[PDB]
C-alpha cells in the first residue's frame, strides 16, 4: 500500500 | 520577536523551494514575456508542430509517433504523466524540508502527499500558464490552450479547467517566496481523509499560515487581503482535483489503449 510513496519518503 | 522565527521559516522554505523545483515562477514569467536571452520555447499549436517538437519536449517515450501505433492524444497524455511523476518526486522532496513533516506518522506523511501533490501541481502549473498556453519540459516547450482543447474527447477536457483556474490565480500576482509558504500550507491540511493524528499537522499548518500572513503583509505592503482570497483558492484546488479524478475515471473506462503510471495509480487509489 503506497510502495513508491514510502520509497520516495524513506529516501 | 516571534515574527523573526516566522521570517526564518519563510526563508528556509524559499531556499528549499528554489532547490526542489527546476523552473521558478520568476524564470517562467521571463520566458513567457521573452524578457530572457535564452533560446525561446518550441511552440506546439497542432499535430505537425508536436511531431517536429517531439524530441525537445522529451515526450518521446519508447519510439517516435510515426513508428508507434498510439494516437497523438494518447502520446500527449502519456508525456504529461512523466512530467506529473517528476512533479510528485520534486514535491515529496520539498515536503521533507518542511520543519516537523518527517517527524509525522509515516502513514500521515503518505496521506498528506496523496491528497496534496495534485493541488500543488495545479498551483505550480499556473506559474507556467497564460490565457494562451503552458510552458512544458522546463521551459523549452510551449503548448497552446487551443491545441489542448482540440484533442478528441475526453482528452480535450483535461487541461482547460487548469487554464481557467490559472488565469484567476495569476491575478493574485504571488511571487516564488509567497508560493513556497502557500504550497507548504496546502501539504499540511488537517482535513485529509484517513489521517491518524490531526493535532501535530494543525500545529505545523498554524505556523506556516502565520508565516504566510507575515510574508503577504511584507512582500505586498501595497496589497491588503490576498490571505483571505488565497485561502478560498485552496477550495478551488480541491474542485480541480475532484473534476480531474472523474476525467481519469472516464478514460480508465473509455480507453483500454493505455495504463496509468504506478505512482499515479498509488495516488489515485481510494481518492474522491
Amino acid at each position: 500500500r503506497h510502495k513508491i510513496l514510502h520509497r520516495l519518503l524513506q529516501e | 520577536p516571534e515574527s523573526a522565527d516566522l521570517r526564518a521559516l519563510a526563508k528556509h522554505l524559499y531556499d528549499s523551494y528554489i532547490k526542489s523545483f527546476p523552473l521558478t515562477k520568476a524564470k517562467a514569467r521571463a520566458i513567457l514575456t521573452g524578457k530572457t536571452t535564452d533560446k525561446s520555447p518550441f511552440v506546439i499549436y497542432d499535430m505537425n508542430s508536436l511531431m517536429m517538437g517531439e524530441d525537445k519536449i522529451k515526450f518521446k517515450h519508447i519510439t517516435p509517433l510515426q513508428e508507434q501505433s498510439k494516437e497523438v492524444a494518447i502520446r500527449i497524455f502519456q508525456g504529461y504523466q512523466f512530467r506529473s511523476v517528476e512533479a510528485v518526486q520534486e514535491i515529496t522532496e520539498y515536503a521533507k524540508s518542511i520543519p516537523g513533516f518527517v517527524n509525522l506518522d509515516l502513514n500521515d506523511q503518505v496521506t498528506l502527499l496523496k491528497y496534496g501533490v495534485h493541488e500543488i501541481i495545479y498551483t505550480m502549473l499556473a506559474s507556467l500558464m497564460n490565457k494562451d498556453g503552458v510552458l512544458i519540459s522546463e521551459g523549452q516547450g510551449f503548448m497552446t490552450r487551443e491545441f489542448l482543447k482540440s484533442l478528441r474527447k475526453p482528452f480535450g477536457d483535461f487541461m482547460e479547467p487548469k487554464f481557467e483556474f490559472a488565469v484567476k490565480f495569476n491575478a493574485l500576482e504571488l511571487d516564488d517566496s509567497d508560493l513556497a509558504i502557500f504550497i507548504a500550507v496546502i501539504i499540511l491540511s488537517g482535513d485529509r481523509p484517513g489521517l491518524l493524528n490531526v493535532k501535530p499537522i494543525e500545529d505545523i499548518q498554524d505556523n506556516l499560515l502565520q508565516a504566510l500572513e507575515l510574508q503577504l503583509k511584507l512582500n505586498h505592503p501595497e496589497s491588503s487581503q490576498l490571505f483571505a482570497k488565497l485561502l478560498q483558492k485552496m477550495t478551488d484546488l480541491r474542485q480541480i482535483v475532484t473534476e480531474h479524478v472523474q476525467l481519469l475515471q472516464v478514460i480508465k473506462k473509455t480507453e483500454t489503449d493505455m495504463s496509468l503510471h504506478p505512482l499515479l495509480q498509488e495516488i489515485y487509489k481510494d481518492l474522491y
